[PDB]
Protein backbone atom coordinates (compact mmCIF):
# COMPACT_ATOMS: atom_id res chain seq x y z
CA UNK A 1 0.00 0.00 0.00
CA UNK A 2 3.10 2.15 1.10
CA UNK A 3 4.08 1.63 -3.35
CA UNK A 4 7.84 0.60 -1.79
CA UNK A 5 10.25 -0.66 -3.88
CA UNK A 6 11.45 -4.12 -4.28
CA UNK A 7 14.85 -3.18 -3.13
CA UNK A 8 12.92 -1.75 0.01
CA UNK A 9 10.59 -4.72 0.61
CA UNK A 10 13.45 -7.04 0.57
CA UNK A 11 15.43 -4.68 3.24
CA UNK A 12 12.37 -4.52 5.29
CA UNK A 13 11.37 -8.31 4.88
CA UNK A 14 14.97 -8.81 6.05
CA UNK A 15 13.44 -9.42 9.83
CA UNK A 16 12.10 -12.88 8.67
CA UNK A 17 14.73 -14.30 6.92
CA UNK A 18 15.07 -18.18 7.65
CA UNK A 19 17.94 -20.31 8.34
CA UNK A 20 21.41 -21.62 -5.86
CA UNK A 21 17.76 -21.00 -4.50
CA UNK A 22 18.29 -17.08 -4.99
CA UNK A 23 15.25 -16.75 -2.86
CA UNK A 24 14.94 -15.61 1.03
CA UNK A 25 12.16 -17.45 2.48
CA UNK A 26 10.07 -16.88 5.75
CA UNK A 27 11.43 -18.34 9.17
CA UNK A 28 8.03 -18.60 10.21
CA UNK A 29 5.91 -19.80 7.65
CA UNK A 30 8.68 -20.32 4.88
CA UNK A 31 7.02 -18.22 2.49
CA UNK A 32 9.09 -16.09 -0.87
CA UNK A 33 9.79 -12.87 0.48
CA UNK A 34 11.61 -11.33 -2.45
CA UNK A 35 14.51 -12.69 -4.42
CA UNK A 36 18.12 -11.23 -4.84
CA UNK A 37 19.86 -12.87 -7.89
CA UNK A 38 22.00 -9.36 -8.66
CA UNK A 39 21.90 -6.01 -7.63
CA UNK A 40 21.80 -3.41 -10.31
CA UNK B 1 32.77 -68.57 -19.56
CA UNK B 2 35.52 -68.37 -22.46
CA UNK B 3 34.85 -66.56 -25.95
CA UNK B 4 33.91 -68.75 -29.03
CA UNK B 5 36.78 -66.01 -30.67
CA UNK B 6 39.82 -65.24 -29.11
CA UNK B 7 40.38 -61.51 -28.91
CA UNK B 8 42.97 -59.12 -29.88
CA UNK B 9 44.43 -57.31 -26.71
CA UNK B 10 47.38 -55.23 -26.37
CA UNK B 11 49.29 -52.27 -24.53
CA UNK B 12 47.49 -49.16 -26.90
CA UNK B 13 48.91 -45.50 -25.60
CA UNK B 14 45.80 -43.80 -24.63
CA UNK B 15 45.21 -39.98 -23.62
CA UNK B 16 42.96 -38.66 -22.01
CA UNK B 17 41.20 -34.98 -23.32
CA UNK B 18 41.04 -32.64 -21.25
CA UNK B 19 37.09 -32.17 -21.94
CA UNK B 20 35.94 -32.86 -18.64
CA UNK B 21 32.09 -33.45 -18.01
CA UNK B 22 32.05 -32.09 -14.41
CA UNK B 23 33.07 -28.85 -16.64
CA UNK B 24 30.64 -29.10 -19.38
CA UNK B 25 27.30 -30.48 -17.84
CA UNK B 26 25.19 -27.86 -16.68
CA UNK B 27 21.62 -28.25 -15.11
CA UNK B 28 19.43 -24.79 -14.53
CA UNK B 29 16.12 -24.16 -12.83
CA UNK B 30 13.63 -22.01 -12.91
CA UNK B 31 15.11 -19.18 -11.46
CA UNK B 32 18.28 -16.98 -12.18
CA UNK B 33 19.90 -14.66 -13.95
CA UNK B 34 18.20 -12.53 -16.53
CA UNK B 35 19.12 -10.00 -19.24
CA UNK B 36 18.10 -6.52 -18.04
CA UNK B 37 17.51 -5.66 -21.65
CA UNK B 38 15.41 -8.70 -23.01
CA UNK B 39 14.62 -9.98 -19.72
CA UNK B 40 15.67 -13.70 -20.96
CA UNK B 41 18.05 -15.79 -18.90
CA UNK B 42 21.80 -14.75 -19.21
CA UNK B 43 24.10 -17.13 -21.09
CA UNK B 44 25.43 -19.89 -20.30
CA UNK B 45 26.58 -21.50 -17.22
CA UNK B 46 29.42 -19.08 -16.51
CA UNK B 47 27.00 -16.70 -15.76
CA UNK B 48 24.68 -18.95 -13.84
CA UNK B 49 21.71 -18.86 -15.91
CA UNK B 50 20.69 -20.08 -19.42
CA UNK C 1 44.83 5.14 -27.93
CA UNK C 2 44.10 1.09 -29.21
CA UNK C 3 40.80 0.44 -29.06
CA UNK C 4 39.65 -3.52 -29.78
CA UNK C 5 35.98 -3.80 -28.94
CA UNK C 6 34.74 -2.58 -32.68
CA UNK C 7 31.56 -2.46 -34.21
CA UNK C 8 32.07 -4.31 -37.45
CA UNK C 9 29.78 -1.45 -39.46
CA UNK C 10 26.94 -3.50 -40.99
CA UNK C 11 25.66 -2.98 -44.66
CA UNK C 12 22.35 -3.76 -46.68
CA UNK C 13 23.14 -4.33 -50.07
CA UNK C 14 19.68 -6.14 -51.89
CA UNK C 15 17.36 -3.31 -52.48
CA UNK C 16 13.89 -4.42 -52.30
CA UNK C 17 11.28 -4.65 -55.37
CA UNK C 18 8.00 -4.95 -53.63
CA UNK C 19 5.92 -4.98 -56.57
CA UNK C 20 -11.47 15.38 -54.28
CA UNK C 21 -8.72 14.15 -51.94
CA UNK C 22 -9.30 15.73 -48.28
CA UNK C 23 -7.04 15.70 -45.13
CA UNK C 24 -8.54 12.31 -43.52
CA UNK C 25 -11.77 11.53 -42.24
CA UNK C 26 -12.66 9.64 -39.08
CA UNK C 27 -13.02 6.53 -41.34
CA UNK C 28 -10.33 5.96 -43.88
CA UNK C 29 -7.01 7.41 -41.09
CA UNK C 30 -8.36 5.36 -37.90
CA UNK C 31 -10.71 2.08 -37.50
CA UNK C 32 -8.12 0.42 -36.09
CA UNK C 33 -10.10 -1.95 -33.95
CA UNK C 34 -11.70 -3.85 -37.51
CA UNK C 35 -15.25 -4.83 -37.08
CA UNK C 36 -16.96 -7.44 -34.91
CA UNK C 37 -17.38 -10.93 -36.41
CA UNK C 38 -20.56 -13.04 -36.58
CA UNK C 39 -19.85 -16.78 -36.18
CA UNK C 40 -21.23 -18.65 -39.27
CA UNK C 41 -21.80 -21.81 -37.91
CA UNK C 42 -21.51 -24.63 -40.60
CA UNK C 43 -24.86 -27.38 -40.48
CA UNK C 44 -23.30 -30.92 -39.14
CA UNK C 45 -24.73 -32.31 -42.53
CA UNK C 46 -22.99 -29.78 -44.65
CA UNK C 47 -19.81 -30.09 -43.04
CA UNK C 48 -16.83 -30.78 -45.31
CA UNK C 49 -13.69 -31.45 -42.52
CA UNK C 50 -12.91 -35.17 -41.35
CA UNK C 51 -14.92 -37.08 -38.69
CA UNK C 52 -11.73 -37.97 -37.12
CA UNK C 53 -9.74 -35.93 -34.70
CA UNK C 54 -6.07 -34.88 -35.90
CA UNK C 55 -3.54 -35.86 -33.33
CA UNK C 56 -3.22 -32.28 -33.20
CA UNK C 57 -6.77 -31.86 -32.25
CA UNK C 58 -6.64 -34.89 -29.87
CA UNK C 59 -3.98 -33.93 -28.12
CA UNK C 60 -5.12 -30.14 -27.67
CA UNK C 61 -8.07 -31.30 -25.85
CA UNK C 62 -6.48 -33.47 -23.65
CA UNK C 63 -3.66 -31.08 -22.43
CA UNK C 64 -6.55 -28.40 -22.16
CA UNK C 65 -8.81 -30.90 -20.04
CA UNK C 66 -6.12 -31.70 -17.67
CA UNK C 67 -4.76 -28.40 -17.27
CA UNK C 68 -8.78 -27.92 -16.54
CA UNK C 69 -8.82 -31.05 -14.00
CA UNK C 70 -5.81 -29.35 -12.66
CA UNK C 71 -7.53 -26.05 -10.93
CA UNK C 72 -10.63 -27.80 -11.49
CA UNK C 73 -11.39 -31.33 -10.83
CA UNK C 74 -15.34 -32.36 -10.69
CA UNK C 75 -15.01 -35.19 -13.02
CA UNK C 76 -17.65 -37.76 -14.70
CA UNK C 77 -14.91 -40.63 -15.18
CA UNK C 78 -16.29 -43.89 -13.12
CA UNK C 79 -12.52 -44.97 -12.78
CA UNK C 80 -10.43 -43.28 -10.41
CA UNK C 81 -6.98 -42.22 -11.73
CA UNK C 82 -4.12 -40.25 -9.94
CA UNK C 83 -2.89 -37.58 -12.50
CA UNK C 84 -4.91 -35.25 -14.84
CA UNK C 85 -3.59 -36.18 -17.63
CA UNK C 86 -5.17 -39.93 -17.61
CA UNK C 87 -8.26 -38.58 -16.58
CA UNK C 88 -8.42 -36.29 -19.81
CA UNK C 89 -7.33 -39.18 -21.62
CA UNK C 90 -9.56 -41.37 -20.53
CA UNK C 91 -12.21 -38.98 -20.34
CA UNK C 92 -11.87 -38.70 -24.99
CA UNK C 93 -11.17 -42.28 -24.43
CA UNK C 94 -14.91 -42.70 -22.81
CA UNK C 95 -16.63 -40.06 -24.72
CA UNK C 96 -17.14 -37.68 -21.71
CA UNK C 97 -15.00 -35.09 -22.78
CA UNK C 98 -16.87 -31.38 -22.37
CA UNK C 99 -15.04 -29.64 -24.74
CA UNK C 100 -15.61 -28.76 -28.11
CA UNK C 101 -13.58 -28.40 -31.45
CA UNK C 102 -14.36 -25.17 -33.57
CA UNK C 103 -12.21 -25.42 -37.22
CA UNK C 104 -12.38 -22.19 -38.59
CA UNK C 105 -12.99 -22.41 -42.49
CA UNK C 106 -13.01 -18.70 -43.47
CA UNK C 107 -13.14 -15.66 -42.42
CA UNK C 108 -15.44 -13.47 -44.97
CA UNK C 109 -15.01 -9.70 -45.48
CA UNK C 110 -18.18 -8.53 -44.94
CA UNK C 111 -17.10 -10.28 -41.07
CA UNK C 112 -18.40 -14.05 -41.03
CA UNK C 113 -16.16 -16.48 -39.15
CA UNK C 114 -17.41 -19.33 -40.99
CA UNK C 115 -16.27 -22.69 -38.70
CA UNK C 116 -17.63 -25.75 -38.21
CA UNK C 117 -18.08 -27.12 -34.94
CA UNK C 118 -17.39 -30.96 -34.18
CA UNK C 119 -18.29 -33.05 -31.28
CA UNK C 120 -15.21 -34.93 -29.85
CA UNK C 121 -17.52 -37.81 -28.28
CA UNK C 122 -18.70 -38.32 -31.73
CA UNK C 123 -15.53 -38.49 -33.66
CA UNK C 124 -12.82 -41.03 -34.29
CA UNK C 125 -9.86 -40.67 -31.89
CA UNK C 126 -6.38 -41.42 -33.33
CA UNK C 127 -4.13 -41.96 -29.69
CA UNK C 128 -2.67 -44.75 -28.17
CA UNK C 129 -3.14 -46.69 -24.87
CA UNK D 1 22.45 17.61 -45.36
CA UNK D 2 20.53 18.67 -48.09
CA UNK D 3 22.10 21.37 -50.57
CA UNK D 4 19.74 24.14 -52.71
CA UNK D 5 21.64 24.61 -55.91
CA UNK D 6 20.03 27.56 -57.75
CA UNK D 7 22.48 27.55 -61.42
CA UNK D 8 25.54 28.15 -58.67
CA UNK D 9 23.29 30.36 -55.95
CA UNK D 10 24.39 27.77 -53.05
CA UNK D 11 22.15 27.66 -49.39
CA UNK D 12 21.74 24.80 -46.82
CA UNK D 13 18.58 23.82 -47.29
CA UNK D 14 17.91 23.03 -42.99
CA UNK D 15 15.47 21.11 -41.45
CA UNK D 16 13.31 24.21 -40.47
CA UNK D 17 13.39 24.92 -44.23
CA UNK D 18 12.61 21.43 -45.30
CA UNK D 19 9.40 21.20 -43.01
CA UNK D 20 8.31 24.86 -44.20
CA UNK D 21 8.82 23.24 -47.67
CA UNK D 22 6.68 19.69 -46.54
CA UNK D 23 4.13 21.45 -45.15
CA UNK D 24 2.84 22.88 -48.73
CA UNK D 25 2.48 19.51 -50.04
CA UNK D 26 -1.56 18.86 -50.43
CA UNK D 27 -2.35 15.36 -49.47
CA UNK D 28 -4.00 15.48 -53.26
CA UNK D 29 -0.32 15.34 -54.27
CA UNK D 30 0.64 12.44 -51.73
CA UNK D 31 -1.93 10.23 -53.04
CA UNK D 32 -1.18 10.70 -56.54
CA UNK D 33 2.36 10.26 -56.23
CA UNK D 34 1.49 6.90 -54.89
CA UNK D 35 2.06 7.52 -50.96
CA UNK D 36 -0.51 6.57 -48.21
CA UNK D 37 -1.83 9.52 -45.83
CA UNK D 38 -0.13 8.67 -43.55
CA UNK D 39 2.93 9.29 -45.65
CA UNK D 40 2.45 12.48 -46.11
CA UNK D 41 5.93 14.04 -46.28
CA UNK D 42 5.47 16.65 -43.28
CA UNK D 43 5.96 13.75 -40.99
CA UNK D 44 9.69 13.59 -42.09
CA UNK D 45 10.95 16.55 -40.61
CA UNK D 46 10.27 16.14 -36.07
CA UNK D 47 10.55 18.97 -33.65
CA UNK D 48 9.89 16.53 -30.83
CA UNK D 49 11.70 13.38 -31.38
CA UNK D 50 10.79 10.30 -29.06
CA UNK D 51 13.14 9.16 -26.45
CA UNK D 52 12.35 5.42 -26.08
CA UNK D 53 11.40 3.94 -22.99
CA UNK D 54 14.12 3.10 -20.29
CA UNK D 55 12.99 -0.82 -20.83
CA UNK D 56 15.37 -0.96 -24.00
CA UNK D 57 18.00 1.37 -22.54
CA UNK D 58 19.11 -0.10 -19.23
CA UNK D 59 21.64 1.16 -16.98
CA UNK D 60 25.98 2.21 -24.00
CA UNK D 61 23.15 4.33 -25.66
CA UNK D 62 21.91 6.56 -22.91
CA UNK D 63 25.01 8.73 -23.32
ZN1 LIG E 1 5.88 -15.65 6.72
Amino acid sequence: AAEASYDTMRTKLMKFSGILIYSYFCKICGEELAHFIQED
Amino acid sequence: EYFDAAIFIGPTYHQRLQKFVLDDRYAVASYGPTDALTGQPLDGKRSHGG
Amino acid sequence: LIMDDLVEEYVETEEENLVEIVESPSICEGFVQASSQTLVIIPDNERITSNVLTTFEATRLVAVRAQQLAINGSTMLKKKYSSPIDIAKQELFNRKIPLLVMRCIKVTPEGQKIVEIWNPREMGIPLLD
Amino acid sequence: TFWADQQGKIDKLYPQIIREIFSRVTYDTVVKLGRSKNSHPEKLVLKAIQIPPISIRPGDINN
